[PDB]
């Protein structure tokens, strides 16, 4: 008859989805773009030629210092200031709420018409393919399985085996 | 690629074809052939009673 | 809103009337007798490892029309059975036509059940000549009949009758 | 078939022995105990005629009437009746 | 209740303090209601004053047992599969010593995992799968791995039938409140159509697939996954394809046969699990009945019928309200279900029904005491719930002047007798032993009660045992041995690893245990009988059905006025039964090993786990810790650093937990209050307590945390004491 489920912060999950899959937009075409044999072959002897490696897990700091700065300072001030204490405007804070941010403060505001509104027209682009990313990297992020799993010979683990026709990997297409 | 063309025999016709490899004819006429021998014949006609259950 | 599923004395019977109607032409074997010269038998597990039924039928089970891509069918075209079950909930616009071009009077039928758009070509009777659960009733009296005919044997013995 | 064909008819020798001896034994029921050999409605003797038990329990012997010798110690004598 | 009846919300009740009687859990904070809530969670004097639902809940929240028994069993079939030892053990029984469970070597663990058979580290078993499992007209590890998910199938589905009740808008009255048919169905075709169906998959497949196992092979050098169809050609070795018969009847000739069955009795030399050539026939010969039987019938009629002079006028009418009770038609059941479980516990040990049991000692006595504590833990219950009837269930008093209104009529009476019964027993039923001590410690045997001093003379024999093993010469047809090999007459040769069953002799030291049982079974029942009987009214309190069947104790007056009630008669009646069963167990193994279990070798000079020490020496009730408790148990208190060790290492806890019960059992109540405040004080100074008024235990909760502990203590104590003296010699 139906679940009392809609989170109220059901509003948050979705701008958490603009995260996961717009971000995963920068994966589908850089990966499956490849360039097969551009001319041919990658040769990467450069910042990794001969200086005792380069990254790996000093990669993580240099990667996620300013991604720490990027992601960190994102949802914190997407909009919300005011931020204090006592009573509810319902999500699980909304202490900004009725207050935009500052009474008579500065230029807290982006743009005219007493709001944060970047006008009403732009439902066209970011509704379809951009949240399509959600429903695309859903099964095309679940091509993950098909692309590698089956562990190209080398490794069978707790040998049950249980079947044998032929291998499985990735390249595009398929037998049949 | 025995049978890229399951080609086989006569054409035609008289009898036990299935050579000669294959063989035989084993019980022949409508049988086997079925396969599909062919055809249907004023027989015989299978149905019961006979073959004269020739055994013995 | 949440999808629906009304039980009421006897939906189970309208869709149960229907289930057998579909199975009455999925009866197949004697409704379309050209269908199986020998196709009623599926032909399981007769590897070039091994064996079929047992003494069978044996003069696999068969030559074959094989394969895989068997689930994807019954699923994907089952991904249609529940569409002529939604689309024609109605508000019609199915004929999206084509943006431009006034030349598209061309119709096809309408909603069809039977000789088509309508019935059609009015004009009829000379010769063909001389209630619709009966168009049901008799084909379970065709369905459940092959049912025992799969195992239709006494084997050790045979027709006592005879 | 086989002797089991003369035994196909012997489905009758039990099932018809059972079910034909059926209705009567449940017919004038709503009765429980009781009959004639006890409490009030006397007409004595043993008597004569009153069915199921009598006839069909005698028919198990009957099935062994004509098939007798038959099977038994197979055929003997020169026509036991004397008639040609 | 309140928010927000009735038509107007879906919107579910998550948030707003309380529910469960009406100046309910009150706004005002407290703790007691958190044992409330769980306790009495199921109950019915609240939910609604109207039957209706309740049967609409119990037919659902029932369901989730089957489903569970079903998630369970799966993790046991899976377990009895890929955590293998079953494959290994079967080609190799007499030899193995089975496992299913194994640790993972985290922290101390591993000691628990100690070479068990077909070559691996693990912890043993006394739960005879690996032996139902003989069955497998097939064998294969991944196979049980289908039977297994076949399990999780029945579950999810036989667990969405419980959605597909209460939560779905439910049936009603008539549906159960017409009873007219119920057992018609149940016993006919399931009781029947199982045992029946079990027949078909008990010679088809199983019989043959251990007809030629009882010899050698290594499986799949036998029993394919289909093989057993139309092929009625291997069914050729284990009798005809009926040859010339047609659907039994008689115009049949046997010049040399008589279908499978050909009735056994005794025990396979090579697998003494009793014969299977029978096991079909007996299940077949069941079902028929059930098949014929479940065909009554429609109800009163039969009980509305036979009355008499002193007999039961109310017999006639023995309950409209037996379609309107539950608490009644549950309590009846428990006495049977329960009393019909520990009848298992015998026919098992003196007639094994699975291949490899007896030889397997420890893997069927575990059984005979597990099955033994249900045929008791379900019986005191079977009384409790009658008390629950006797107090409340019906609306008013519409039930009148009958079999009961009768029994009660006498009541200071049926229980007036029964009492003296017990002190007659007890004096003839325990101080009997105490004689011995006082006079064997005085020491003059001339005059003990020995199986030899007080007049009885080197024979027990002439009674009924000796007319059981010897009865295959009555109306009896026959079939070499008896019915149960443990009977007086004839035969010996049973098994080629260790032993199994043989006669089992008696007299005294069998005579008098058998009597302590009487007095123990009796005074148990006294307290439950008088308990449930005096349920609602009495001449210590008549105003005494006025709350419920619990209530702590009426009040300091009348002298005592404490225990009374019948929660509590079903509190001191557990207290006994824990003995009832706890000493019956003590009986079986001291016998079954003092004699029986022991062992063959040349000239089959029998060598019991103990040369019958029993003899002259259980008769002394010290001998019961000279010969028992101090003798055996030397395996519990040696058990450190081993593989089983988890027993010795329990046997201290749980032999602690019990010795923690007394604190819950033996103490006041405004005590731990008076204490709980000193505490509550020190709490407030730092500012750390008040919210949720911390409170002591609810007089009768206190008794709830006696008892339950006293048992899960005093019990697993032996569950340990045991598995530690059959694993390892015995
Ligand atoms: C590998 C297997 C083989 C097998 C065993 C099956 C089995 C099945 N297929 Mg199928 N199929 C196969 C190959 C196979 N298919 C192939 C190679 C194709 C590609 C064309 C299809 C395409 C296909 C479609 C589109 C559908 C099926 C459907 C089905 C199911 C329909 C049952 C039925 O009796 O409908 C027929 C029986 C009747 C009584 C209906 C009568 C209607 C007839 C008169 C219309 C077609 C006859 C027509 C006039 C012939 C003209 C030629 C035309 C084909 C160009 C059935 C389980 C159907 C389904 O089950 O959907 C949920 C449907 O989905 N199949
Ligand atoms: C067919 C049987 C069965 C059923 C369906 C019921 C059903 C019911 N019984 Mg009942 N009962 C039964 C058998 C049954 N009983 C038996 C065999 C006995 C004898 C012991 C009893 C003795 C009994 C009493 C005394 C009472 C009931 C009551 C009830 C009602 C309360 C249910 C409740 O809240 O759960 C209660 C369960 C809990 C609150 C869970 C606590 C369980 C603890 C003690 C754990 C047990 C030890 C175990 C080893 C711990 C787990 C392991 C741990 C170490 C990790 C309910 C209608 C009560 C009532 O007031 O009637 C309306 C009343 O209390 N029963
Ligand atoms: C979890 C499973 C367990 C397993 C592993 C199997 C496996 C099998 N069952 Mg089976 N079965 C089971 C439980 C199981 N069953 C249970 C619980 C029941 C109910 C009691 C049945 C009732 C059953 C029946 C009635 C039949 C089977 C048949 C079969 C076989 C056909 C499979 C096949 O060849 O597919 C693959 C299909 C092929 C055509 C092989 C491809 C080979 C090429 C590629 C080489 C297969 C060996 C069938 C059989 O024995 O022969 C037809 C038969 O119909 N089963
Ligand atoms: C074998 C045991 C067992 C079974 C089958 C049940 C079954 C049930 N219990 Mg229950 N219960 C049990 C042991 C069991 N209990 C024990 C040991 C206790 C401790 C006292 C309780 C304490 C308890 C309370 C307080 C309540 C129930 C309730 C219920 C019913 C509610 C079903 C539901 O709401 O959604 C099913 C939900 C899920 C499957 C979600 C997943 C949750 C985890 C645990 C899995 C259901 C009949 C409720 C009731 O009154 O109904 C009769 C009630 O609120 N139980
Ligand atoms: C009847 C009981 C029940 C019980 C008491 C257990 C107990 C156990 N299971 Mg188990 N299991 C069950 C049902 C059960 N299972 C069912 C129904 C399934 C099918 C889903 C499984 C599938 C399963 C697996 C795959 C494993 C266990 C394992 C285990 C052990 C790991 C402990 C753990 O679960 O947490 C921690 C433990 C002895 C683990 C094991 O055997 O390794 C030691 C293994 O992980 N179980
Ligand atoms: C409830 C039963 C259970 C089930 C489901 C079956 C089912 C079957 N049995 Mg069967 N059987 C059973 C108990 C069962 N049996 C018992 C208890 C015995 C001995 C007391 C037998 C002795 C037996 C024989 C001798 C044969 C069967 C055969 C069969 C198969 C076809 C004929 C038939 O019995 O019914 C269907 C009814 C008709 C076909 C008419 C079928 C798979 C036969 C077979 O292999 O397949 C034909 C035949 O070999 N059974
Ligand atoms: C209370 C009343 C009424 C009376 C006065 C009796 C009296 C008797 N019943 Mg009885 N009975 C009754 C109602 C009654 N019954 C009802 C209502 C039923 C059905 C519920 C029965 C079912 C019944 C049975 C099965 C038996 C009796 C027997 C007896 C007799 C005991 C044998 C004896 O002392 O001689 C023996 C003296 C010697 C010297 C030897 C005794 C005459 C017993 C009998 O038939 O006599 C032994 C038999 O056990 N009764
Ligand atoms: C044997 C084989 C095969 C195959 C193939 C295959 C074959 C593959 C497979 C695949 C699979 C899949 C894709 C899946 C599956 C699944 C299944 C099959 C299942 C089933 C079942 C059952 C059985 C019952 C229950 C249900 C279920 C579903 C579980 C082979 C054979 C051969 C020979 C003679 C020689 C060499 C060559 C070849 C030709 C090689
Ligand atoms: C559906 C069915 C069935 C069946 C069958 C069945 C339905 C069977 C069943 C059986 C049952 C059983 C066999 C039971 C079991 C139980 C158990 C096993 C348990 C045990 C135990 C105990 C002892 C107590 C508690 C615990 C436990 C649980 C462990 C069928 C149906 C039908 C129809 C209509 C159509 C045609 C065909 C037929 C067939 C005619
Ligand atoms: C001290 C302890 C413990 C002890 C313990 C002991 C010292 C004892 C215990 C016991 C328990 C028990 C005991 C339970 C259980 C169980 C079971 C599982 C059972 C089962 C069974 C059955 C089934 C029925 C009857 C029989 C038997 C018992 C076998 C602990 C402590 C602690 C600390 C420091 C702090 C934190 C927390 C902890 C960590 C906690
Ligand atoms: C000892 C004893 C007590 C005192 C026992 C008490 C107070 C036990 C209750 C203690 C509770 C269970 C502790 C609960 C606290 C924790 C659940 C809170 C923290 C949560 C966890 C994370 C630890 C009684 O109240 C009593 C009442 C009636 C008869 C006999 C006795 C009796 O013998
Ligand atoms: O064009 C269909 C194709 O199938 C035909 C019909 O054309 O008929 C049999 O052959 C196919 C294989 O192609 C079978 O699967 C089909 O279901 C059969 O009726 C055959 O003539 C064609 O090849």
């Amino acid at each position: 008859s139906d679940p009392e489920s809609l989170r109220w912060n059901v509003q948050a999950e979705l701008v958490h989805s603009r995260w996961a899959m717009l971000g995963a937009a920068g994966i589908f075409i850089p990966e499956f773009l490849t360039k097969l044999g551009i001319l041919n072959t990658p040769s990467w002897y450069t910042a990794g030629e001969q200086e005792y490696f380069t990254d790996t897990t000093t990669l993580f700091i240099v990667e996620l210092v300013f991604i720490g700065w990027a992601e960190g300072r994102r949802w914190a001030d997407i909009l919300n200031p005011g931020c204090v204490n006592t009573d509810p405007i319902f999500p699980n804070n909304k202490l900004t709420g009725t207050d935009v941010g500052y009474p008579g403060g500065l230029w807290f505001d982006p743009l005219g018409w007493g709001s944060a509104s970047p006008q009403k027209l732009k439902e066209l682009r970011t509704k379809e393919i951009k949240n399509g990313r959600l429903a695309m990297l859903a099964v095309m992020g679940a091509w993950f399985q098909h692309i590698y799993t089956g562990t190209g010979p080398i490794d069978n683990l707790f040998a049950a085996h249980l079947a044998d026709p032929h291998a499985t990997i990735f390249a595009a297409f398929t037998p049949k | 690629a025995r049978a890229y063309t399951v080609e086989f025999g006569s054409c035609k016709f008289p009898e036990n074809f299935t050579g000669c490899q294959d063989l035989a004819k084993q019980k022949k006429v409508p049988f086997l052939s079925d396969d599909l021998d062919l055809e249907c014949e004023g027989k015989d006609k299978y149905k019961c009673g006979s073959n004269v259950f020739w055994k013995w | 809103s949440d999808p629906e599923g009304t039980g009421g004395f006897i939906e189970p019977k309208w869709l149960a009337y229907g289930e057998i109607i579909n199975g009455r032409y999925a009866m197949l074997g004697a409704v379309g007798a050209i269908a199986p010269e020998i196709l009623g038998k599926a032909g399981l597990i007769p590897q070039e490892t091994a064996l079929p039924w047992f003494r069978t039928g044996f003069i696999y089970n068969y030559w074959a029309d094989s394969y895989t891509l068997f689930v994807f069918e019954m699923a994907l075209m089952g991904f249609a059975e529940h569409r002529r079950f939604q689309d024609w909930a109605k508000p019609g616009s199915m004929g999206k036509q084509y943006f431009l071009g006034l030349e598209k009077g061309l119709g096809g039928s309408g909603e069809p059940a039977y000789p088509g758009g309508p019935f059609f070509n009015p004009l009829g009777f000379g010769k063909d000549e001389k209630k619709l659960k009966e168009v049901k009733n008799g084909r379970l009296a065709m369905l459940a009949i092959l049912g025992y005919f799969v195992q239709a044997l006494v084997t050790g013995v045979g027709p006592y009758q005879n | 078939d086989y002797i089991g064909s003369s035994t196909n008819l012997i489905m009758v020798t039990t099932t018809t022995l059972m079910l034909f001896a059926g209705r009567f034994g449940l017919a004038p029921s709503a009765n429980r105990k009781a009959t004639a050999g006890l409490k009030l409605e006397a007409r004595e003797s043993g008597i004569q005629t009153g069915d199921p038990a009598g006839f069909t329990l005698a028919d198990t012997l009957a099935c062994g009437a004509v098939g007798h010798i038959m099977g038994v110690g197979i055929v003997l004598g020169l026509k036991n009746t004397g008639v040609l | 209740l309140v928010d927000r009846d009735p038509i107007k919300t879906s919107f579910e009740q998550w948030a707003k303090p309380g529910h469960f009687s009406r100046t309910i859990a009150k706004g005002p904070d407290t703790t007691t209601w958190i044992w409330n809530l769980h306790a009495d969670a199921h109950d019915f004097d609240s939910h609604t004053s109207d039957l209706e639902e309740i049967s609409r809940k119990v037919f659902s929240a029932h369901f989730g047992q089957l489903s569970i028994i079903f998630l369970w069993l799966s993790g046991m079939y899976f377990h009895g599969a890929r955590f293998s030892n079953y494959e290994a053990w079967l080609n190799d029984p007499t030899h193995i010593g089975p496992s299913a469970q194994v640790v993972w070597p985290i922290v101390g663990q591993e000691i628990l995992n100690g070479d068990v058979g077909g070559g691996f580290r693990g912890i043993q078993i006394t739960s005879g799968f690996f032996q139902i499992w003989r069955a497998s007209g097939i064998t294969s590890e991944l196979q049980l791995y289908c039977t297994a998910i076949g399990a999780l199938v029945f579950a999810g589905l036989m667990l969405f039938a419980g959605w597909f009740h209460y939560h779905k808008a439910a049936p009603k009255l008539a549906w159960f409140q017409d009873v007219e048919s119920m057992l018609n169905h149940h016993l006919a075709g399931l009781l029947g159509l199982g045992s029946l169906s079990w027949a078909r998959h008990q010679v088809h497949v199983s019989l043959p697939i251990n007809q030629f196992l009882n010899a050698g092979v290594d499986p799949k050098e036998i029993p394919l996954p289909h093989e057993f169809i139309l092929n009625r050609d291997l069914l050729a070795q284990l009798y005809p394809s009926f040859a010339e018969g047609a659907t039994p009847f008689f115009t049949l000739n046997w010049s040399k046969y008589a279908d499978f069955l050909t009735f056994r009795g005794g025990l396979d030399p090579l697998t003494g699990g009793l014969w299977l050539t029978d096991i079909a026939h007996h299940h077949l010969a069941i079902a028929i009945l059930f098949l014929i039987a479940g065909h009554m019938y429609r109800i009163k009629d039969i009980l509305e019928a036979h009355k008499g002079p002193f007999t039961g006028q109310g017999h006639k009418g023995l309950y409209e309200i037996l379609t309107t009770s539950w608490h009644a038609q549950l309590s009846i059941n428990l006495a049977m279900l329960g009393s019909l479980t520990i009848v298992v516990a015998q026919h098992m040990y003196s007639m094994p029904p699975y291949p490899y049991l007896a030889t397997d000692y420890a893997t069927q006595l575990s059984l005979f005491t597990h099955h033994m504590w249900i045929g008791g833990f379900l019986i005191v219950g079977a009384a409790a719930h009658a008390a629950i009837f006797m107090v409340r269930d019906y609306d008013p008093t519409t039930r009148y002047n009958d079999l009961l209104d009768r029994v009660l009529r006498h009541r200071d009476a049926i229980i007036s007798h029964l009492n003296w019964v017990c002190i007659f027993l007890g004096f003839h039923s325990f101080g009997l032993y105490i004689h011995n001590d006082t006079m064997s410690a005085l020491g003059r045997p001339q005059d003990m009660f020995s199986d030899t001093a007080i007049q009885l003379q080197p024979v027990f024999a002439q009674w009924i045992q000796n007319t059981h093993a010897l009865a295959p010469g009555t109306t009896a047809p026959g079939a070499t041995a008896s019915t149960s090999l443990t009977w007086g007459g004839g035969d010996l040769v049973a098994v080629g690893n260790k032993v199994a069953l043989l006669p089992i002799p008696l007299g005294t030291a069998d005579f008098l245990v058998h009597h302590i049982h009487a007095f123990t079974i009796h005074v148990t029942v006294l307290i439950l009988l008088k308990g449930v009987l005096f349920a609602r009214s009495s001449r210590l309190i008549p105003d005494k059905a006025n709350l419920g069947f619990r209530f702590p104790c009426d009040g300091p007056g009348r002298g005592g006025t404490c225990q009374v009630s019948a929660w509590d008669h079903v509190f001191l009646g557990l207290f006994w039964m824990y003995n009832s069963i706890s000493v019956v167990i003590f009986h079986f193994s001291w016998k079954m090993q003092s004699d029986v279990w022991g062992t063959i070798n040349d000239q089959g000079v029998v060598t019991h786990i103990t040369a019958g020490n029993f003899a002259q020496s259980s008769i002394t009730i010290n001998g019961w810790l000279r010969d028992f408790l101090w003798a055996q148990a030397s395996q519990v208190i040696q058990s450190y650093g081993s593989s089983l060790s988890a027993y010795g290492l329990f046997f201290l806890g749980a032999h602690f937990v019990w010795a923690f019960s007394l604190m819950f059992l033996f103490s006041g109540r405004g005590y731990w209050q008076e204490l709980i405040e000193s505490i509550v004080w020190a709490h407030n100074k730092l500012k750390v307590a008040p919210a949720t008024q911390p409170r002591a235990l609810s007089i009768v909760q206190g008794r709830a945390v006696g008892v339950t502990h006293y048992l899960l203590g005093g019990i697993a104590t032996t569950w340990a004491f045991f598995l530690a003296r059959i694993i390892a010699v015995g």
